[PDB]
């Protein structure tokens, strides 16, 4: 499947931050079978830190380096998986991934949004 | 004049404005001969050199007035400019104006711009291109552009009448150029990108010829107006009754009985979405996608024990199949029209509804599929001809020399071409021979053959060069092709397997002697001769549809697989690439076009799919429609002159033959001469009174009942014959009672005629035929040797006792002299097909005999992957391991040329030749593993032959019956050969209600009242009004659906009673304006009976829907309403004369329907005696299969259509272990054996279709002979 | 095919009678796994009495002095789907006269659904020690053969009536 997302995503700081990410697959997704990672990495070869993820309901695994920050925004029935955030001091600025499998399509995708924190 | 060929100079100007002004003050057509496109009078002679592609004074008088020149390109061709300043900067004189002119005039651009179209037409086929291949068309827009300026600059912009934009065809090459630049800025890819293939459509514009052959297509198109309208509302007539008898029908599903955990059906349908999960409560049967369908009938489709039948979940065919809504009611009776796939619908709709449901596909079939396509047909014939007329009255208006000669006299004699004919006839049968488990001496034995007739055929080559040598020899058209194939032959002996069958085609040398098989080389010749323009256009039209489909739904088709495929690969028909796109158009143009459009509905959306489909069957079937009238009329009309003396210059096998007769008359001249040398009164009264006795109708009445009642006895033997113990032993002493009185009428026949009058009769040896197997048998039976073997196999032949009604019913008995009158011309086009089909066959055994054989999984029956067990001896290695394992092979197949012969007809009737085809497409080699789609383009072979063996062939056959049946009625001497005596006075009396004068008008009321509503209610606004009412009832009937709430029900149920008021009362105002001349109006008494019949139909509904409760009954006559909407056809002129041509040929068609009736009764007799306990697999069935008279009668029904033949010839070719159980015990019957005749299966199942071939062209004959009457006088 | 040919209700003492039992499942595809019981009331007995049970191919014959060995299985045989659950007499007797019954417990299997279903069958068993012959077939044969004599004899009339008018009008002229 094809992903849609910024490439990258300035946001002020002391502001709300939503990372858009967005799919297409000919298949109607099913609350039974979506796979779902969301994950955060300090650089392109860092480790990913898996902070969210469907399995078959939104379960925000609560990261410290992000507390209770984090909140789903998106609706996978209409194929918007973005994440939505609280006000930001500059160390969260990284990169964001969104894997996504939705069966019974064969390929998976990934989405890479690299988040900047202005002043 | 030669000297008119002035320049266009300041003079010449000025003289045409001073014409204008001459104009102005007097404020017609222009010379056809000068206008632009054609060729230059001859008058005016050769160009003078200096003046070619000059701009000169306009060489029309007509455009004297006007500012407009002329410019002359090489070839006489007149391009007319336009005088006024281009774009209104430029001005005739000019350095570009005149560079630009010429330009476009030469041919060398002409050139160029086709050849980058046709590149671009190549580079449209890639499903996904390079990057490279950006460059490219950057180059072909710099191209285009360029064009389209040099235009611009040649002849302006829009200035003026004679311009850039007045062209139609300029219309789509600007449109096209803006779009491409306007992307590249913008830069929906698949619409961006068909917006591409516009560009096909330039070709048209360039390559000469193709423009007038689209406008004459397009003139064509019109004349199908009154038809289409006809069409639709017949459609929509019978889409009203469809919706209203199976509505919701299709949705009847088998439920558990037991249920667990308080579930409901309610509880378990909210919550299943998978088929794996619909298949533990409904009823599946295996390998099967939509549950089994059942009724609540008597005569419908059966659940198993502990299921019961219930209406719930979703319409089979992914939904698409359904009578519950109006459109959907439509597509299924536009589906039943086009007869594609109908045989599922018709088998569908008989399990859900009950079998005496087939009265109605009986009379859509006979009436909408078989009538309405002959209109069609008729009409585009009628305008075809009368276009062709009016082109025919428009054209109207030392040493070498010893062996030189020496080798001309041995070659150039009759009989050598004689000995060579013999020769390709013998090679023919010799690789006719050819079979897959053939031994190795066997196979020597044929390759020693060949090599001896092609070193045969080498020969008498450079015999014939040397005689003649390559000035003279290469002068000869045959003699061509013969070297050509001779030269072929010589590489593959030096030398696969395609250029050993290229001998195949000296088969047509004999064309020469045999005149019917000119015929066919002439329409091959005529298809890519004089039509070759409309040929290359179907071509064109082909390609676009194939790249259309490919642009917009290939992406789709393999994003979305897995909604087609639940193994989420492509299935076998697709448009994901550019061959199966081909393959797909070329399939819709066969025919079949809802199952390859269901998956695209599936895939791309059911407005895009539907648009795109509708638009390719409309528009290729009328071109290919077109095409074949037009071969068929142009050849078979073409040589009527008989321009030509019959041989004149004998053919050398006519001398040869001449020669062959003189020396045998000689030799036996000498034979004889030396043999010769060396050596009553009472018997003639009682003759009389037999005479008198069985010459009366009496008699004769007494007999024709006898042989019903004989022939209907027939029907009673089912496989249920042991329960009906007292009707068994009735049927046998009437059986002995019958063949006692035939005897006796037999024996009175003999004594009245005499045993030459009587036995020089053919229904009378029938008759005794007949009559002698009833006694044989008898006699056998009753001396004790009633099961001997054959003897027993002759009581198989009591299926025969219905033929003796042909000589007693004359509506048979006519029709039946018209196809023994024509059956010769039959067998001449017959003989040609089986010549023409051989050498098909021979090549389909060369490239796929052996080569459909596999191993496959017997429990789910699927072919094992390739990668494991890849040939034969790993398949028996598995088979030694593993159980349900087995090397099948498909059971018609190219083995050997007759099943070469049974595959190609079940191609040619385009039945089972998908199954055919994918095995071809997967062949690999002998003893190896098919793999799939290993040899793809092997799909060539079968649209090749689909194309020479199924189109020239039809239409030769069709054009020599049509001649023949014309012979036919000119030999009668005008009169129709399919009515009898007495049916053609009631035809001509009928004849006269089309010619009738208008009646006085009724005289008004002699009353104050009764004058004003009289002239209140004979008004046309009155009519008017009416009409639009009936239009207003016809859409509240079509806007009632399956599912619709009851508040839905009430409105429509009042509004149609507020109809059923309005009619009835101007019924009341017609009564009382008319008085008693209101019933003299045929059509008033209509309105009559309709009005009445509405209300009763009103009145009791209720009572069926209120006390006594029968929804069957209910919905049976609730169809009285469609008698207010059948009253649309009063006004409407033009489908007036349609039905009537139609009411005029019903009384033809009743004998033929009477004939057909009585062959489908013989064979179901037959079906029932040979195919009542073959195992039930394919299309054979619990409901549709031959255990009883009615099933029996069923199948033939749908097989008389062609449909399903294949599948119900399947389960019959099963002959041995393990394919069926010779042994197999039934209950409450004594046979044994679940085993098929393989034989009598193959006779049965293509005799009963060429004969229904036969029966469906005779009514196409009396269809058209009515519509023509009807159109002319 | 199956078709449930219902029993014959007539035997002849001394000789062999078949007794006929055919069920057949409503449709011919599914797979099932039957079984069967008879049961016998004599005549001037009120107890229907078991008598024998066949299943998984072997015959369990009751201790009935009546019975003993004089039945044997004409069913369905190699198969654990019986459609025909017929027995035989080998020697009849006047205490086979009676009514019977054949119950058929058949356990259709399904997917991921099993069904246990039954069904019953009455025979009526008479014992003569003739043949008696078939009703219809007296009236079939006595109709056939007025009908062929009264055709006879019709056709015998016509002709001799229009010989005599034939000869009349030859000698007239
Ligand atoms: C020269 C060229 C001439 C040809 C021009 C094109 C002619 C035809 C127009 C086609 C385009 C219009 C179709 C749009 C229909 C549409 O988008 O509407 C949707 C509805 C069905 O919606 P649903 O949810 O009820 O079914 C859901 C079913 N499930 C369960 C699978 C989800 O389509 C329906 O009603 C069924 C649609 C049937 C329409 C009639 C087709 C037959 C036409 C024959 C014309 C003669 C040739
Ligand atoms: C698909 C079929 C859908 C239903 C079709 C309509 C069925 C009902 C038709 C009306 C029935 C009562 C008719 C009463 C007599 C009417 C009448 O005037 O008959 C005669 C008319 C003649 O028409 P025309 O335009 O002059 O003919 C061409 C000129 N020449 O010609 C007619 O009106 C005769 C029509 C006969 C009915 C059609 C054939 C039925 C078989
Ligand atoms: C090709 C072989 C292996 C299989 C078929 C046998 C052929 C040797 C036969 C089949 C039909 C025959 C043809 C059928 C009829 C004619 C027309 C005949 O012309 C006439 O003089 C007859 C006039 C007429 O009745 O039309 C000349 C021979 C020819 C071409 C025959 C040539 C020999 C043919 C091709
Ligand atoms: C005009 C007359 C003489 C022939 C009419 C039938 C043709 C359409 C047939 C005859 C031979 C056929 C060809 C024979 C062999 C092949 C190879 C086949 O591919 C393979 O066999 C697979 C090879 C591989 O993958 O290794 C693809 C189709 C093709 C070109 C066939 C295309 C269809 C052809 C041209
Ligand atoms: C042109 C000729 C067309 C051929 C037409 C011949 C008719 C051929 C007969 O048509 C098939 C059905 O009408 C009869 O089968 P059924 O099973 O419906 O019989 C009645 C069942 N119940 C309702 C009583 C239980
Ligand atoms: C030309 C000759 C054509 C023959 C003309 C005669 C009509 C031929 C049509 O005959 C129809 C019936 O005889 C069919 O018989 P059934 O299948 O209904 O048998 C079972 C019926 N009972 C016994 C259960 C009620
Ligand atoms: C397996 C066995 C298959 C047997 C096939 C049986 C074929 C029989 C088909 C019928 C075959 C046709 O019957 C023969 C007659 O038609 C030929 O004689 P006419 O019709 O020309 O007689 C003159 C007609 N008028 C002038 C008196 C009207
Ligand atoms: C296949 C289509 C079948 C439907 C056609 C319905 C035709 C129904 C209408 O038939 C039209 C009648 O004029 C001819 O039928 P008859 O054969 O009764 O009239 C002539 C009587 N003689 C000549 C035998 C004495
Ligand atoms: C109009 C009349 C035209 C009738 C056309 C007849 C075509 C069919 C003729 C040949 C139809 C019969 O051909 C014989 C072969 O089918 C033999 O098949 P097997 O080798 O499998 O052996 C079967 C034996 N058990
Ligand atoms: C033939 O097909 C059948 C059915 O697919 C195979 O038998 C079972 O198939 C299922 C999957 O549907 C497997 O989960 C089972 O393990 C199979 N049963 C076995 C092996 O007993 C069967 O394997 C196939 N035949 C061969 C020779 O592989
Ligand atoms: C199917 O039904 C039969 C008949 O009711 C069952 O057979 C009975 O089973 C019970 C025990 O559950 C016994 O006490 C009876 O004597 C049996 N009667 C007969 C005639 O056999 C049978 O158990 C059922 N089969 C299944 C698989 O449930
Ligand atoms: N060989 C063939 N037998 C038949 C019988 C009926 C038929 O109807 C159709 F509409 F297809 F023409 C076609 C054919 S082709
Ligand atoms: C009825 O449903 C209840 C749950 O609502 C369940 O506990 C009970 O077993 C069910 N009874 C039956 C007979 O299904
Ligand atoms: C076939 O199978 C049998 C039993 O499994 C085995 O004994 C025998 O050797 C096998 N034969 C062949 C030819 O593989
Ligand atoms: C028949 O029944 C009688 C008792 O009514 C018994 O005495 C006799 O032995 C029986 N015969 C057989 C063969 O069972
Ligand atoms: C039946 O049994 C009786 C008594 O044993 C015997 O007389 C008779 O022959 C037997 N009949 C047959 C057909 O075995």
């Amino acid at each position: 499947m094809e992903v849609t997302v910024p490439a990258t995503l300035n946001v002020l700081n002391g502001s709300d931050a939503r990372l858009p990410c967005t799919f297409n697959s000919c298949y109607t997704v099913n609350h039974k079978q979506f796979s779902l990672n969301w994950t955060y990495q300090e650089c392109n070869n860092c480790s990913e830190e898996m902070f969210l993820q469907f399995r078959m309901k939104i379960i925000n695994l609560k990261l410290e380096r992000f507390q209770d920050r984090v909140e789903f925004s998106g609706n996978p029935s209409k194929y918007d998986v973005s994440v939505m955030l609280r006000n930001v001091q500059p160390e969260d600025e990284g990169i964001y991934n969104c894997y996504i499998m939705n069966p019974p399509d064969r390929h998976r995708g990934h989405g890479k949004i690299h988040l900047q924190v202005l002043m | 004049g030669p000297q008119s060929f002035v320049h266009f100079t300041k003079q010449s100007l000025a003289l045409i404005e001073q014409r204008i002004a001459e104009r102005k003050s007097k404020e017609p057509k222009p010379s056809s001969d000068l206008e632009a496109g054609k060729q230059l009078p001859f008058i005016y002679g050769d160009i003078p050199p200096g003046m070619v592609s000059e701009p000169l004074e306009d060489l029309d008088p007509y455009y004297a007035d006007k500012k407009t020149f002329i410019v002359l390109n090489k070839g006489k061709t007149i391009f007319r400019f336009n005088a006024t300043p281009a774009l209104y900067m430029l001005s005739p004189f000019s350095p570009l104006r005149r560079i630009s002119i010429k330009i476009l005039v030469h041919s060398l651009f002409s050139m160029l711009i086709m050849c980058t179209i046709l590149t671009n037409c190549i580079f449209m086929t890639m499903n996904n291109p390079p990057d490279w291949t950006k460059n490219v068309e950057y180059t072909f827009t710099g191209i285009y552009t360029f064009e389209s300026l040099v235009k611009i600059l040649a002849r302006g912009f829009c200035v003026g009448e004679f311009t850039f934009l007045r062209d139609p065809w300029n219309w789509l090459d600007f449109v096209v150029i803006v779009f491409a630049y306007l992307t590249e800025f913008v830069n929906n890819v698949s619409a961006l990108r068909t917006f591409r293939v516009l560009r096909a459509l330039k070709t048209i514009s360039v390559i000469p010829g193709l423009k007038t052959i689209v406008g004459a297509l397009i003139q064509s198109v019109k004349k199908l107006s009154d038809v289409m309208i006809l069409t639709v509302f017949c459609l929509s007539v019978f889409a009203l009754i469809g919706l209203q008898l199976f509505m919701g029908n299709l949705k009847h599903k088998c439920f558990r009985n037991s249920l667990e955990n308080n579930e409901t059906l309610e509880s378990i349908m909210n919550t299943l979405e998978s088929e794996e999960d619909f298949r533990k409560y409904f009823y599946y049967l295996e390998g099967s996608k939509d549950a089994l369908l059942c009724g609540f009938s008597t005569d419908s489709g059966q659940c198993p024990e502990g299921y019961t039948c219930v209406k719930i979940g979703r319409n089979p065919d992914y939904g698409y199949t359904s009578f519950d809504t109006f459109s959907w009611a439509f597509l299924a009776l536009f589906r039943l029209m086009t007869q594609d796939y109908w045989e599922n619908l018709y088998q569908q709709t008989l399990r859900a509804a009950g079998k005496t449901y087939m009265i109605f596909f009986v009379v859509v079939i006979f009436l909408g599929s078989f009538y309405l396509i002959n209109l069609i047909l008729a009409v585009v014939a009628m305008a075809y001809e009368e276009q062709n007329q009016a082109n025919i009255e428009e054209a109207k208006q030392p040493y070498w020399i010893k062996f030189k000669k020496c080798i001309y006299f041995i070659v150039m004699d009759p009989f050598v071409d004689l000995a060579i004919t013999i020769c390709i006839v013998l090679n023919t049968l010799f690789m006719a021979m050819e079979h897959h488990p053939m031994t190795e001496e066997f196979k020597n034995v044929l390759a020693i053959g060949n090599l001896v007739f092609t070193g045969i055929f080498a020969a008498e080559m450079v015999l014939k060069l040397i005689a003649m040598d390559p000035y003279e020899y290469f002068q000869v058209g045959w003699n061509i092709f013969d070297s050509l194939i001779v030269t072929l032959s010589l590489v593959e002996l030096f030398l696969l397997s395609v250029l050993r069958s290229f001998r195949l085609l000296r088969v047509f040398k004999l064309a020469k002697s045999w005149p019917t098989l000119n015929m066919l080389i002439k329409i091959i010749g005529n298809s890519v001769g004089a039509l070759g323009n409309l040929t290359l256009v179907l071509a064109i039209i082909v390609f676009i549809f194939a790249v259309v489909g490919m642009q917009l739904f290939g992406k789709s088709y393999k994003e979305c697989v897995c909604k087609i495929n639940d193994d989420c690969t492509l299935p076998r028909w697709h448009m994901n690439d550019f061959f199966h796109s081909f393959l797909i158009v070329f399939r819709v143009l066969c025919g079949e076009w809802i199952e390859t459009m269901w998956d695209c509905m599936e895939v791309a959306g059911q407005a895009m799919c539907l648009i795109v489909y509708m638009m390719v069957m409309v528009i290729g079937n009328l071109v290919v429609l077109n095409l074949f009238l037009a071969l068929l009329l142009s050849s078979f009309s073409s040589d009527n002159l008989t321009a030509i003396e019959e041989d004149p210059d004998a053919n050398n096998l006519q001398i040869a033959v001449t020669r062959i007769k003189k020396g045998i008359n000689y030799v036996k001249q000498t034979l004889r001469e030396f043999i010769l040398k060396a050596f009553g009164k009472i018997w003639w009264n009682i003759r009389k009174t037999c005479y008198k006795i069985v010459e009366h109708s009496w008699f004769e009445s007494f007999i024709v009942l006898m042989i019903l009642l004989s022939s209907g006895a027939l029907a009673f033997e089912d496989i249920y014959i042991e329960r009906k113990k007292t009707i068994k032993i009735i049927l046998e002493y009437a059986d002995k009672i019958f063949t006692y009185i035939f005897i006796l009428e037999m024996l009175l026949k003999w004594i009245a005629y005499g045993y030459k009058t009587y036995f020089t009769n053919a229904w009378c040896w029938l008759d005794f035929l007949i009559v002698d197997v009833s006694l044989v048998t008898l006699v056998a039976n009753t001396l004790g040797y009633s099961d001997l073997g054959p003897i027993k196999s002759l009581r198989t032949l009591r299926a025969l006792r219905p033929l003796r009604a042909l000589s007693r019913f004359e509506g048979m008995r006519v029709v039946v002299n018209a196809l023994i009158g024509a059956i010769p011309s039959i067998m001449n086009v017959l003989l040609v097909c089986l010549i023409f089909w051989l050498i098909f066959s021979i090549m389909g055994v060369n490239l796929f005999a052996g080569k459909f054989y596999e191993c496959i999984n017997t429990t789910d029956g699927s072919r094992f992957p390739a990668s494991q067990v890849p040939n034969r001896s790993e398949c028996f290695a598995l088979m030694n391991v593993s159980q349900n394992v087995r090397w099948k092979n498909l059971k018609v197949n190219f083995d050997n040329v007759g099943l070469g012969y049974l595959s190609l007809l079940q191609v040619a009737t385009f039945k089972g030749w998908t199954i055919i085809m994918y095995a071809a497409v997967d062949s690999v080699n002998v003893d190896k593993q098919p793999k799939y789609e290993y040899s793809l383009y092997m799909y060539i072979y079968f649209v090749v032959f689909i194309i020479f063996g199924s189109f020239f062939t039809l239409n030769l056959f069709i054009g020599v019956i049509i001649d023949n049946f014309n012979q036919q009625k000119k030999k009668l001497g005008g009169q129709d050969i399919f009515m009898t005596e007495e049916q053609k006075k009631y035809y001509n009396a009928m004849k006269k209600l089309g010619s009738k004068k208008p009646q006085k008008p009724i005289p008004r009321p002699g009353n104050k009242i009764q004058g004003c509503i009289f002239d209140l209610v004979t008004n046309q606004a009155f009519d008017i009004s009416i009409m639009v009412l009936i239009c207003l009832n016809m859409v509240t009937m079509m806007v009632e659906k399956e599912g619709q709430s009851q508040h839905m029900t009430e409105v429509l149920y009042w509004i149609n009673v507020v109809f059923i008021i309005l009619f009835t009362g101007e019924c009341v105002l017609k009564l009382i304006s008319l008085r008693h001349y209101y019933f003299t109006v045929g059509w008033n008494i209509f309105d009559f009976v309709v009005v009445i019949i509405s209300i009763v139909g009103m009145f009791l509904a209720d009572l069926i829907e209120t006390y006594f409760v029968s929804p069957t009954l209910f919905r049976v006559i609730r169809l009285a309403r469609i008698g207010r909407i059948l009253r649309l056809v009063k006004g409407a002129k033009g489908i007036r004369t349609l039905l009537f041509a139609l009411m005029m040929s019903l009384p033809a068609l009743f004998n033929i329907g009477l004939l057909l009736f009585l062959v489908m009764f013989i064979y179901a007799i037959f079906g029932m005696s040979n195919f009542a306990y073959v195992k039930k697999e394919d299309g054979i069935n619990d409901m549709f299969n031959f255990e009883t008279f009615g099933n029996s009668m069923i199948c033939l029904f749908q097989i008389t259509t062609s449909a399903g033949w294949d599948g119900l010839l399947a389960p019959i070719l099963n002959s041995k272990p393990p394919d069926c159980d010779p042994k197999k015990v039934h209950p409450g019957s004594s046979v044994e054996g679940d085993c098929g005749n393989p034989s009598v299966g193959i006779f049965y199942f293509v005799s009963y279709i060429i004969i229904s071939f036969l029966v469906v062209v005779n009514m196409y004959i009396a269809v058209i002979l009515e519509n023509f009457s009807v159109a002319t006088e | 095919g199956c078709v449930e040919v219902d029993s014959e209700t007539e035997a002849v003492y001394g000789m062999t009678f078949k007794i006929l039992c055919i069920s057949c499942k409503r449709r011919s595809e599914t797979n099932a796994e039957t079984f069967t019981e008879w049961t016998f009331r004599q005549k001037g007995t009120e107890e229907f009495v078991k008598i024998l049970r066949y299943e998984n191919e072997v015959l369990q014959l009751e201790e009935d002095e009546r019975f003993e060995g004089r039945v044997v299985w004409n069913g369905s045989r190699g198969t654990k789907d019986l459609q025909d659950l017929s027995i035989f007499i080998t020697n009849v007797t006047y205490n086979h006269s009676g009514d019977y019954e054949c119950h058929v417990y058949r356990l259709l299997f399904f997917e991921n659904y099993e069904h246990n279903t039954s069904v019953v069958k009455k025979i009526h068993i008479e014992v003569v020690d003739k043949a008696n012959r078939d009703m219809a077939s007296i009236v079939s044969e006595i109709m056939m053969y007025v009908l062929i004599v009264v055709l006879t004899i019709w056709l015998v009339a016509e002709m001799i009536y229009c010989y005599k008018k034939i000869a009349a009008a030859t000698e007239t002229a």
